[PDB]
RNA sequence: AGGGCGAAGCCAGAGGAAACUCUGGUGGAGGUCCGUAGCGGUCCUGACGUGCAAAUCGGUCGUCCGACCUGGGUAUAGGGG
RNA sequence: UGGCCAUGGAAGUCGGAAUCCGCUAAGGAGUGUGUAACAACUCACCUGCCGAAUCAACUAGCCCUGAAAAUGGAUGGCGCU
RNA sequence: CCUCUGGCAUGUUGGAACAAUGUAGGUAAGGGAAGUCGGCAAGCCGGAUCCGUAACUUCGGGAUAAGGAUUGGCUCUAAGG
RNA sequence: GAAUGGAUGAACGAGAUUCCCACUGUCCCUACCUACUAUCCAGCGAAACCACAGCCAAGGGAACGGGCUUGGCGGAAUCAG
RNA sequence: CGUUCAUAGCGACGUCGCUUUUUGAUCCUUCGAUGUCGGCUCUUCCUAUCAUUGUGAAGCAGAAUUCACCAAGCGUUGGAUUGUUCACCCACUAAUAGGGAACGUGAGCUGGGUUUAGACCGUCGUGAGACAGGUUAGUUUUACCCUACUGAUGAUGUGUUGUUGCCAUGGUAAUCCUGCUCAGUACGAGAGGAACCGCAGGUUCAGACAUUUGGUGUAUGUGCUUGGCUGAGGAGCCAAUGGGGCGAAGCUACCAUCUGUGGGAUUAUGACUGAACGCCUCUAAGUCAGAAUCCCGCCCAGGCGGAACGAUACGGCAGCGCCGC
RNA sequence: UCUGGGUCGGGGUUUCGUACGUAGCAGAGCAGCUCCCUCGCUGCGAUCUAUUGAAAGUCAGCCCUCGACACAAGGGUUUGU
C-alpha cells in the first residue's frame, strides 16, 4: 500500500482517501481531498498557501 | 481470462468525447453503447475500456457522415478502481476501431487508462502513457 | 389497453406491509437445523452498530483480474461485549407448531437485565424474580427445578437458552438490557440441556460462537426514514415540470375496473424501520477488546502483522454518533442494516457455503483509523504530534 | 427619468484648373432604438380556481414625443347609437 | 425378358397403354427401398415349432383428441366415482 | 439596493413541531435537448472603455451584428480654468 | 395566377416554421437545502353534496350491481394521505 | 410442390371451426351530459411463445434452423421523422412477440390533434355561407364525504400487568448475458465449428448502506468581497439566503459501497417391468428419470389464535391468591 | 446510587486558513519640517513579514472527561384471578 503524497498540499495519502487526477500532458496528480483539488484546478501556487507544506518550507517554518 | 468490473461510466448517448487517434477526425459523436440491454427511458452509458458506435461530426470528409466503432480511451468522469483509488482524467476521448478491436488510425494522442489498456491490446500496443 | 413499453415493476412485494417494525430488536426468524451429530453450540449473538471504516487486503481468487492485488474495503464494527445466560426455555412440536414448553430461569439476575422487564424502573420497587430465587436454595424447589428439568429432557426437542446483553459495557445511554433466546444446536437433547444448565449465569463471548472468514447473517432493524412520498419509498419515475397536481407521485393508480385500487400499487407511507436480514456478511475480523496485564492493551485490536503500531478500531475523535468501542468487536465485510447505535442480531448461515468467496481466507494488511468526523488525514495522534510538531497549545 | 443612433443646416482644414470632393468638428432631426413613471397585457397554457378578486397575483413581456396617456364638461339611445 | 411405350434413363420399379404363359410349390410383366440404369435389398405359395379360435370392413353408445383470453369463479354452492 | 426627515407594526390571529404532497426560491458529479407536439421552463448573455464588425440593402440601415480584450485596491504623473 | 391584385422585398414583428453555436436538472436520475403551507394545539368557524346507503367474484337483470341469486366473507372509534 | 417422395416443411379445388386486439350490421342502455384522440405515468391479467428453462421434428453433420409440446417464471430497450394510432428508418440486443383491463388510465397530467367563437388560402355557392380540403390563434374547475388502497393510533378476549416466544393465514424474487477454459477439439472433403463441468465478471430487478468518491449545505461554520449604515479604528449589521471560496454533521447517487440462497410433487418428454393381443407395446394393475412450472423453504406481515415465565396493589382507608367446608 | 443524568468548563476531533494589537531597516511613491539631510527625521501609504497552522466555530443528533455548579422517592390517573 504505497502512501502517495499530495501534489497540492503535501501531505500523506492513505489507500482510501483522495482522488487522482490524469491530465492529457500525460502526468498525475493525488490529491488528498476536495480543498487541495480546487486550488490546484484554480491555479493557487501552493508555496503562496499557508497551510501547504511547501508554504511552510518557504518560509522555514518549525526547525 | 479476468473481466472488467464496472466503472461509473460517464458518457451517454449523445456525447461528443474527442478522437485521440491520428485518423484526422476531432470527435466522437457516441450514437450508441455496445452491449447494453437497457432499461425504458434510460440513457446507454459507455465509461473507460467501453465499445461504442460513433459517428464522427468534425474532421475529414472521408470519416464524416458515417458510422464507426470506437474505443473511450479517458473519461472525465471519476470511477473507483478496486484499489480504492478514484481516478478521473480531465478530457473525453475516445479512439475510431474496428469490430474486432484494431484501431483504424495509428497512434494515441494523450494517456490510455488502463481499464480501456488491459481490455484492448492494440489499443494499449498504440498508447504512450498508461493511467 | 396493454402498457405500450414494458417495463420491470418497482419495488418487490416479498416485503410487504411496508410498516414500522413492531420490534426493535431483529427476531432471528429462523435458526439453523441442528444436525444432531457435531457437538453444542450457539447459534446466535447480539451485538451493536458502532462504525464503519477501510480495510486493505490481498485478496486470492485466482482467474481474477485482482488476484495477488490489495484491494481496499468497507467495513462494519460491530461492538459484541460478552452476554450472560440467564436462562434456558424448552420447546416441543406439536401438529399446531412449536409450543413453548418449560422455562427456567437462573438464579442470580443483574440489575442490567431486571431492567427490561419493568417499563418505569425510576417508579419500581425491582420486586421481579424475587419469589423466583427463592426456588433455587430449599429441597422442595431444588427438586422442582431437577423434575422440570428432567421433564424438558423427556418431552422437548428444541432448546433455546436466553441470554442478555451488557449494557454496563457500553458506550451508549440505556442500561436496559437487551434479551433475546439463542438456540443451542448439537448433540442429544439431555447432552445439549446440561451444556446449557453448566453456562447458567455465566459470560459467553463472541469468539465462542463465531470464527474468521465465515459468513453470517446480520438481522436487524433498518434506519427509519418517516412518512415518504411514493418516489422515495417506491423509487417511481418523477412526473415532469408542467404536472398541475404535483410530480412526486403516480399518476395512473389503477385501471378501472377491478374498481379498487389493489396492494401493488405504490403509495407513499412509512419508509424505513423495517425488519431485515441481510445474509452472508463474512467476518474479515474477531477483535480482541482492551485488557490489563500491567498497562492496557489497546494494540491488539486494529494493528496487523504488517502494521504493527499502537491502535484500537476507535479512530481520532471516537466512532461518530457512538463512542469508544473498547470491548471485544466483530468486524464484518460491507454496510450492515440500521443506525449506529442499533442492536444487532448476528445468526450462523442457514445455508451450506461452499463458494470460492465464502471459503476466502481474509489477511487484513491495514485498518484505516483515520478520523470519520470530517476529512481525516491522520491515523493516530502520535503521528500527527509528529508532522505537525509543537503547537501554540503547549 | 436617464441613455443610444446622429438627418438637414453651419464651421475649418486638404485636394481640385473647374465641377465640386474628401477629413475633422458642430448641429440635434425622427409616428427613430434602449429604458423608467404612465399606458398596455405576450408566455409560463405558473399562482389562484367554494379566490384577495363574478377575471385578481407573480415573474416574463409590448410600448413609452405620438394615430401618446389622462380628469372634468359636452354630443350621439335601442332595429337606434 | 433390355417384355412394350418411352432414349433422358425404367431390363418390375420418374410416369402411362399393358398385363399373359412356362416352371410351377410358387413369385406381380410387380408393393416399396433405392439406382443415370442395374445390382443389392424388401414386400405371395408352402412348410418346422408352438396349440383355439382367429381377422377384416363398416356401424352406433359413453369416454377422449379436435378445444385459445385477458380481476379470481362458478352442474347455484359444498361436493360426488 | 442602503440611509435621515416623517410614518408603520407585517396587512382578519397566536403558540409547538419540521412528515408526505404542494406554492415560491436555490444548488447540483459526468453528459448536454438524448426530454417534449415544440428548448415549454431555466440557463447562457448582460454595464462601461478599447478594438472589431458580414450577408444583404429602399444606401437611411443591418449594428450592441458577430468576434475579441480589459475592469479592483493603493501610490503617483500629465492634461484640461 | 395578376388592384377578387401577381412576383418581389431592406427595415420592423410578445406573429408561423427548420437547423447550428452557446447554454442549461428538459432529460439519463434523481438528490439536498430554504421560506410559506399542509401537520398538532388555543380561539374562531363556513360550503357544495346527500333516496337509503357504502367489502368483493360470478350470475342473471334495461345486455358494465352497494343492495337481488350463488359463493367469498364481516370485529368498536378514529388519524395522515 | 418439395431432384426422388401427398403430409420434414408446404398445400390447390373443397370443407368444418374458433376469436372479438379489425371493420361492419344492429340500436337494448345512457341526451335534468358516463369529459370526446394520442402520448406520458402505474398496476395487473391473457397467450394466439419473440427470448429464456425442459423437450419431441427435420429436407438436424457442425454452425445456423425452421416445425411442434409443457410453459406466461422472467424479460422484450435507446433514438430520427410524424399530434398521431399505425408506419418507416438507424442503433443496440437474448429478444427488440402479440393483446386485454369502459378501444385500462383528463377531480393523474398534458393539450400537439380533432371539435365553438378570431383569421388566411383553395374548391363550391348570386349570397348569407359550405368543405372526414389545408393553415394559424384559442380558460383543461372541485375531494374535507363513503369506499378502496397506503401507512398510523386503537379495539374485543386472556383477572391486571410486563416477557420472551410460537405460527393460522396473507404476501414473496431473482434475472438474463458476456469472457476464459473445454477447443480450432467433436462434426465436416473443406469452409467453417459446437456442447456439459469448471473459473472470472457483468445486465436488469430487489434489499440495504455512507468507510470512501460525488451531490447538497442557512451549523448562516470560516475566510474573501460589492452598496449602505453605526464619527473612525476594532466589532458588526442591512440588501426576503447581498454575492461568492472552502466546508463538519446529516440526508443522498449504478454517481460511492455491500448482500440476493435450498427442497418436494410432478408437466412435456424419454424409459423400465408388463399384460390386453401364445409376439409386440411406457400402461391397462405396477415402476423410473424429469423442468425458467406449481407448492413449500428462506424472506416480510403476523388471527376476535394460542405459549411458557415474571411481578402481582401494606396502608395512611386497602384489596386480593389458595384451601376447605 | 454499576451513584446518576444535566449545565458550564477542559481536552480530543474537525472546519476554515493565520485574528486584534504591537513591532519592523519590508512597502510603489508622496508629502511636512528642518540638521535640506533624499536612510535626514517625521508623517501619509494598498499591501508584506513576525509574533501566529494563528483567530474563530465544533452538538444542538461528534468522542472522552469524573474539574466547577446546582438538581436527583418527586407529582397526577389506574387497574383484582
Ligand atoms: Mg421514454
Ligand atoms: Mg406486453
Ligand atoms: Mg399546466
Ligand atoms: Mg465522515
Ligand atoms: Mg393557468
Ligand atoms: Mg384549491
Ligand atoms: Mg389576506
Ligand atoms: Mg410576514
Ligand atoms: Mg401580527
Ligand atoms: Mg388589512
Ligand atoms: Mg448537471
Ligand atoms: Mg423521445
Ligand atoms: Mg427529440
Ligand atoms: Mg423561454
Ligand atoms: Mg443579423
Ligand atoms: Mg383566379
Ligand atoms: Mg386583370
Ligand atoms: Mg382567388
Ligand atoms: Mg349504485
Ligand atoms: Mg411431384
Ligand atoms: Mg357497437
Ligand atoms: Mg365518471
Ligand atoms: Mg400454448
Ligand atoms: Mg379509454
Ligand atoms: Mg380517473
Ligand atoms: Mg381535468
Ligand atoms: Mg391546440
Ligand atoms: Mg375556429
Ligand atoms: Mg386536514
Ligand atoms: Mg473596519
Ligand atoms: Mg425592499
Ligand atoms: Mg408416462
Ligand atoms: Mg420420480
Ligand atoms: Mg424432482
Ligand atoms: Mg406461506
Amino acid at each position: 500500500m504505497k502512501v502517495e503524497l499530495c501534489s497540492f498540499s503535501g501531505y500523506k495519502i492513505y489507500p482510501g482517501h483522495g482522488r487522482r487526477y490524469a491530465r492529457t500532458d500525460g502526468k498525475v496528480f493525488q490529491f488528498l481531498n476536495a480543498k487541495c483539488e480546487s486550488a490546484f484546478l484554480s491555479k493557487r501556487n501552493p508555496r503562496q498557501i499557508n497551510w501547504t507544506v511547501l508554504y511552510r518550507r518557504k518560509h522555514k517554518k518549525g526547525q | 481470462s479476468g473481466a472488467k468490473f464496472r466503472i461509473s461510466l460517464g458518457l451517454p448517448v449523445g456525447a461528443v468525447i474527442n478522437c485521440a487517434d491520428n485518423t484526422g477526425a476531432k470527435n466522437l459523436y457516441i450514437i450508441s453503447v455496445k452491449g447494453i440491454k437497457g432499461r425504458l427511458n434510460r440513457l446507454p452509458a459507455a465509461g473507460v475500456g467501453d465499445m461504442v458506435m460513433a459517428t464522427v461530426k468534425k474532421g475529414k470528409p472521408e470519416l464524416r457522415k458515417k458510422v464507426h466503432p470506437a474505443v473511450v480511451i479517458r473519461q472525465r468522469k471519476s470511477y473507483r478502481r478496486k484499489d480504492g483509488v478514484f481516478l478521473y482524467f480531465e478530457d473525453n476521448a475516445g479512439v475510431i476501431v474496428n469490430n474486432k478491436g484494431e484501431m483504424k488510425g495509428s497512434a494515441i494522442t494523450g494517456p490510455v487508462a488502463k481499464e480501456c489498456a488491459d481490455l484492448w491490446p492494440r489499443i494499449a500496443s498504440n498508447a504512450g502513457s498508461i493511467a | 389497453s396493454h402498457r405500450k413499453f414494458s417495463a420491470p415493476r418497482h419495488g418487490s412485494l416479498g416485503f410487504l406491509p411496508r410498516k414500522r417494525s413492531s420490534r426493535h430488536r431483529g427476531k432471528v426468524k429462523s435458526f439453523p437445523k441442528d444436525d444432531p451429530s457435531k457437538p453444542v453450540h450457539l447459534t446466535a449473538f447480539l451485538g451493536y452498530k458502532a462504525g464503519m471504516t477501510h480495510i486493505v487486503r490481498e485478496v486470492d481468487r485466482p482467474g481474477s483480474k485482482v488476484n495477488k492485488k490489495e484491494v481496499v474495503e468497507a467495513v462494519t464494527i460491530v461492538e459484541t461485549p460478552p452476554m450472560v445466560v440467564v436462562g434456558i426455555v424448552g420447546y416441543v412440536e406439536t401438529p399446531r407448531g412449536l409450543r413453548t414448553f418449560k422455562t427456567v430461569f437462573a438464579e442470580h439476575i443483574s440489575d442490567e437485565c431486571k431492567r427490561r422487564f419493568y417499563k418505569n424502573w425510576h417508579k419500581s420497587k425491582k420486586k421481579a424474580f424475587t419469589k423466583y430465587c427463592k426456588k433455587w436454595q430449599d429441597d422442595a424447589g431444588k427438586r422442582q427445578l431437577d423434575k422440570d428439568f428432567s421433564s424438558m429432557k423427556k418431552y422437548c426437542q428444541v432448546i433455546r437458552v436466553l441470554a442478555h446483553t451488557q449494557m454496563r459495557l457500553l458506550p451508549l445511554r440505556q442500561k436496559k438490557a437487551h434479551l433475546m433466546e439463542i438456540q443451542v444446536n448439537g448433540g442429544t437433547v439431555a447432552e445439549k440441556l446440561d451444556w446449557a444448565r453448566e453456562r447458567l449465569e455465566q459470560q459467553v463471548p463472541v469468539s465462542q460462537v463465531f470464527g474468521q472468514d465465515e459468513m453470517i447473517d446480520v438481522i436487524g432493524v433498518t434506519k427509519g426514514k418517516g412518512y415518504k412520498g411514493v418516489t422515495s419509498r417506491w423509487h417511481t419515475k418523477k412526473l415532469p415540470r408542467k404536472t398541475h397536481r404535483g410530480l412526486r407521485k403516480v399518476a395512473c393508480i389503477g385501471a378501472w375496473h377491478p374498481a379498487r385500487v389493489a396492494f401493488s400499487v405504490a403509495r407513499a407511507g412509512q419508509k424505513g424501520y423495517h425488519h431485515r436480514t441481510e445474509i452472508n456478511k463474512k467476518i474479515y475480523k474477531i477483535g480482541q477488546g482492551y485488557l490489563i496485564k500491567d498497562g492496557k492493551l489497546i494494540k491488539n485490536n486494529a494493528s496487523t502483522d504488517y502494521d504493527l503500531s499502537d491502535k484500537s478500531i476507535n479512530p481520532l475523535g471516537g466512532f461518530v454518533h457512538y463512542g469508544e468501542v473498547t470491548n471485544d468487536f466483530v468486524m464484518l465485510k460491507g454496510c450492515v442494516v440500521g443506525t449506529k447505535k442499533r442492536v444487532l442480531t448476528l445468526r450462523k448461515s442457514l445455508l451450506v457455503q461452499t463458494k470460492r468467496r465464502a471459503l476466502e481466507k481474509i489477511d487484513l494488511k491495514f485498518i484505516d483509523t483515520t478520523s470519520k468526523f470530517g476529512h481525516g488525514r491522520f491515523q493516530t495522534v502520535e503521528e500527527k504530534k509528529a508532522f505537525m510538531g509543537p503547537l501554540k497549545k503547549d
